[PDB]
RNA sequence: CAGGCCUUGACAUGCUAGGGAACCCGGGUGAAAGCCUGGGGUGCCCCGCGAGGGGAGCCCUAGCACAGGUGCUGCAUGGCCGUCGUCAGCUCGUGCCGUGAGGUGUUGGGUUAAGUCCCGCAACGAGCGCAACCCCCGCCGUUAGUUGCCAGCGGUUCGGCCGGGCACUCUAACGGGACUGCCCGCGAAAGCGGGAGGAAGGAGGGGACGACGUCUGGUCAGCAUGGCCCUUACGGCCUGGGCGACACACGUGCUACAAUGCCCACUACAAAGCGAUGCCACCCGGCAACGGGGAGCUAAUCGCAAAAAGGUGGGCCCAGUUCGGAUUGGGGUCUGCAACCCGACCCCAUGAAGCCGGAAUCGCUAGUAAUCGCGGAUCAGCCAUGCCGCGGUGAAUACG
């Protein structure tokens, strides 16, 4: 869910990027 | 020979695209007519109140408005005519090569 | 209260600003307490003048000040040396070439921002409040104003209870935009508080 | 945390009361408000005095409480519970 | 040997080139059930020559851009649309009845202050 | 990696350390409280626990 | 406590990180626009007078 | 709030006296503020081969006049705002009625979103309102053609990239367009029912706009302002704390309880905005936050930028789970003088409640609700899941 930050839908809600969310 | 014109009044920044265009039409030979670029909003959105009544605002915007405006064979018949050019008050001219 | 400014309706309509010209964002608030400090000075200065309209015009590191009012020949002075007494001062806190303009008002009884002053300045000498406005919406209108409206807020002669008071005559469209609707504001300081007086004079519509 | 390129955070005024106390036979009683300045390893075995917003409390520092900041062993509010 | 309409629906505009042809339709570069692949509305942007039984007597060469992938069908249904009357007027009976010729203007009304969108309401507590 | 008992052994470990130097973290890990700077007028109740409702103030008649 | 805050806010302070915009013309610390230097409430009477060069009441 | 400090004071105009400075670089102590200090070197018009002596921006020490107060009173007030209510109303001038308050007009018949309009009438007009004029959206035209666009011939490293063109799309200014103007029907009329043309039909959709007044409504803490009040303190500077507390209770929201879902990979289609100790292409380090390089852009050009739901492919198989992402341990990153109280983000691990919610209760009539994401203001950073905007997909229902 879009609270789960480790999660490419998480990291969408917070407007962030990562390993579970990269560019 | 370019030149763009900004201005908050779009009134004046477009009677001022004539009285450019029309100069360098004097001193001929090819002009570019006066394109204009999109605009520039700047909103401001304040509460109405000056205090707690959060739900009550009023809108406000400052228009930046931009035409472009291009000469293509200078010929300094204008080159000293346009330094001699009466434009209006609320407006910037910017001239490029 | 819930009436919108009749000026910041009309802006763009009827009504040009007092400040007229362009700054990137990098300045504008710069030029923007310029003219602040300018106005409060002139606003303050010519106080005795009949001021009615500071307009300020800007381009390349010069301004130019034009000041309507009642009486130029306050503004100026013994032949232009009250006016540059001025003309200089302003420039002290301009910089700029700081060129200044003194306007004719062709009615003193057509503009909204003298008839308040007029009224706020009966106050302040005691005068009856409710005949004070009678007298004045009676002035606008035999010089040819198609409307007018004054209005007293505050404590009219000292009542504890404080008190809204007004006149209006003719018409007065604060709905129509076509409307040229001269409004002004002015405060009235007495020994028993403050007294806000508003005036509106329906100029005509175009 | 504080970004390790930049280094441990002491405000040095502290520093300097320690660095004395060790040279001259240590220890006196240390007043100060830097709750932040991190404990380091030149403070144990002293006791400084936290200034938690109302007292100068004491703090005896030990080895098991390095990598802290001064502030979290002077707490600054009181509770009690409710009744 | 073209016939060219202006198709606009919901910021999406639509350039719809319709021209002599097997009945192929392409739409910016890639086919047209490429580019609308799955959308199952897909078929409503060709029934302007579904009412006139020209369904496989153009090819239609068609650009679009803004707008979302059915803002760019009905961008398209009317676009096809004009273009086919502006191949032949008398189309127009036939394809006004079925609201062909006509651009709806059914469009995203704007938020407003002291609400969550355009009229959803902060919920009302009376107290 | 370490894993289910020993991990605790070592969890519980770090907890029990702040609690014993007393640090804030530790007082909070006593109490039963948040130890992450959230707020406690209102939820909390991962940390709290079941609501213990209690009485309140009074209006007039 | 309010115009020795006027003054202070002006001053350069000890660490940039301690400085804030205050409305140029009436003092006020919230709610103050950097493009104008004025809060939100002076920001509606300049510009409902007209002296806010170019600003319009907005409506779409 | 605590503690350490200042006393014509952080700030205003004025008067003196002593210095006689202006300003910039330090130093001792201290948490800092502060207190105590140390350097050099002021023109202004002057008498000048002299001592220089004066005077003057502005400084500083003592002395005053005075400053200062987010102290109190919104039940003393201006200004601004909420509200009833975008509800259809509130009144005036003359005449008429009534001893008078007051009535008439404004009521009545019909019609409208409307005191909108029609007919009637001891009334005849008028004003504030309603409408309209104004802004965005919907169709067409003119004018323009770069930074925007590419219809058709030429190239083309296959990118509107180059020639070239402005047709189109767009961009932004000025115009056209709808008025019950037309037909059928009703009606005394205003109007109402339907039709045709037409992008749009009965006020096209949305905005801005809020009558006389009400609520001794709200705000002396935005500001202004009367009065009352404090004056080595109710003023001022600092450091630290607090505004973030937590047996509890309520409001507004976010995230969910799953399969019309979740997960990974591949792949499409927006709009409005912002961007010179700004936005950051691309490049290497790093699992990542980020870091180092490093072009372009004073921006229809360069950048934020990936839009997301969606489309395709595959995995999960009904589990407190590959649902959910709270809580907690550890490890980092970054802004900042500084993240203990009390930041945001990232990574490993931890993986709570929750199985659709009692009594009760909210919003929405259409591109609306619902759902999907995107931007901006404030801003060093950020507790934004808030607000103001933006488009994407797109219902159900109204008997009454
Ligand atoms: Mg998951
Ligand atoms: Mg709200
Ligand atoms: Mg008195
Ligand atoms: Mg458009
Ligand atoms: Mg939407
Ligand atoms: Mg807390
Ligand atoms: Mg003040
Ligand atoms: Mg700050
Ligand atoms: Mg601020
Ligand atoms: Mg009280
Ligand atoms: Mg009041
Ligand atoms: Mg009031
Ligand atoms: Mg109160
Ligand atoms: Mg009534
Ligand atoms: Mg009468
Ligand atoms: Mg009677
Ligand atoms: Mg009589
Ligand atoms: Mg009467
Ligand atoms: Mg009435
Ligand atoms: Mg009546
Ligand atoms: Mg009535
Ligand atoms: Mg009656
Ligand atoms: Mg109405
Ligand atoms: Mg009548
Ligand atoms: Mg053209
Ligand atoms: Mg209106
Ligand atoms: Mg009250
Ligand atoms: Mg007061
Ligand atoms: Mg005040
Ligand atoms: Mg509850
Ligand atoms: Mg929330
Ligand atoms: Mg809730
Ligand atoms: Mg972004
Ligand atoms: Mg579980
Ligand atoms: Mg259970
Ligand atoms: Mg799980
Ligand atoms: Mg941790
Ligand atoms: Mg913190
Ligand atoms: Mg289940
Ligand atoms: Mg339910
Ligand atoms: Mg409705
Ligand atoms: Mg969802
Ligand atoms: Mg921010
Ligand atoms: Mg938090
Ligand atoms: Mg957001
Ligand atoms: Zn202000």
């Amino acid at each position: 869910g879009k609270g789960d930050r480790r999660t490419r839908r998480g990291k969408i809600w917070r407007g962030t990027y990562g390993k579970y969310r990269p560019r | 020979i370019r030149i763009k014109l900004r201005g908050f009044d779009h009134k004046t920044l477009d009677a001022s695209a004539q009285k450019i265009v029309e100069a360098a039409r004097r001193s001929g030979a090819q002009v570019s007519g006066p394109i204009p670029l999109p605009t520039r909003v700047r909103r401001f959105t304040v509460i109405r109140g000056p205090f707690k009544h959060k739900d009550s605002r009023e809108h406000f915007e400052l228009r930046t408005h931009n035409r472009l405006v291009d000469i293509i064979n200078p010929n300094r018949k204008t080159i000293e005519q346009l330094m001699t050019l009466d434009l209006p008050t609320g407006v910037e001219i910017e001239i490029k090569t | 209260g819930n009436k919108i400014h009749p000026i910041g309706f009309r802006l763009g309509i009827t009504r040009d600003w007092e400040s007229r010209w362009y700054a990137g964002k990098k300045q504008y608030r710069h030029l923007l307490l310029e003219d602040q400090r300018i106005r409060g000075l002139l606003e303050k200065e010519l106080y005795s003048a009949g001021l009615a309209r500071v307009d300020i015009e800007r381009a390349a590191d010069n301004v130019a000040v034009t000041v309507h009012v009642a009486k130029p020949g306050v503004v100026i002075g013994r032949g232009g040396e009250r006016i540059r007494v001025l003309r200089e001062e302003l420039a002290k806190l301009t910089g700029k070439n700081v060129a200044l303009n003194v306007q004719e008002v062709q009615n003193p009884n057509l503009s909204a921002p003298l008839v308040a002053q007029r009224v706020a300045e009966q106050i302040e000498r005691r005068f009856a409040v409710r005949r004070a406005i009678k007298q004045a919406v009676q002035r606008v209108m035999e010089s040819g104003a198609k409307g007018a409206k004054v209005i007293v807020s505050g404590r009219i002669g000292g009542a504890e209870q404080a008190r809204t008071e007004w006149a209006a005559q003719g018409r007065v469209p604060l709905h129509t935009l076509r409307a040229n609707i001269d409004y002004g504001f002015a405060l009235a300081r007495t020994t028993y508080g403050v007294l806000g007086v508003k005036a509106y004079i329906f100029l005509g519509e175009v | 945390p504080r970004s390790l390129k930049k280094g441990v955070f002491v405000d040095d005024h502290l520093l300097e009361k320690v660095l004395e106390l060790n040279a001259k036979g240590e220890k006196r009683l240390i007043k100060t408000w830097s709750r932040r300045s991190t404990i380091v390893p030149e403070m144990v075995g002293h006791t400084i005095a936290v200034y938690n917003g109302k007292q100068h409390v004491p703090v005896y520092i030990t080895e098991n409480m390095v990598g802290h900041k001064l502030g979290e062993f002077a707490p600054t509010r009181t509770y009690r519970g409710h009744g | 040997e073209q016939y060219y309409g202006t198709g606009r629906r919901k910021e999406a505009v639509a350039r719809v080139f319709l021209r002599p042809g097997n009945g192929k339709v392409t739409v910016n570069g890639q086919d047209f059930n490429e580019y609308f692949q799955g959308l199952v509305r897909a078929v409503a942007a060709l029934e302007p020559l579904r009412a006139v039984d020209a369904l496989g007597h153009f090819d239609a060469y068609i650009t679009v851009r803004g707008g979302g992938k059915s803002g760019q069908i009905d961008a398209i249904k009317l676009g096809i649309a004009r273009a086919l009357v502006q191949y032949n007027p008398d189309y127009r009976a036939k394809l006004k009845p079925l609201g062909f010729l006509t651009r709806d203007a059914r469009v995203v009304e704007r938020k407003k202050y002291g609400k969550h969108k355009a009229r959803r309401a902060p919920q009302y507590s009376k107290r | 990696w370490k894993l289910e008992g020993e991990l605790r052994a070592e969890v519980a470990a770090n907890i029990k350390r702040l609690m014993d130097i007393g640090c804030y973290r530790g007082l909070r890990h006593r109490r039963g409280l948040p130890v992450r700077g959230q707020r406690t007028r209102t939820n909390a109740r991962t940390r709290k626990g079941p609501r213990k409702t209690v009485a309140g103030k009074k209006k007039a008649p | 406590a309010r115009k020795a805050l006027i003054e202070k806010a002006k001053r350069t302070p000890k660490f940039k990180v301690r400085a804030y915009t205050r409305c140029v013309r009436c003092g006020r610390a919230r709610s103050v626009y950097r493009f104008f230097g004025l809060c939100r409430i002076c920001l509606r009477e300049l510009a409902h007078k007209g002296q806010l060069p170019g600003v319009r009441k907005a409506s779409w």
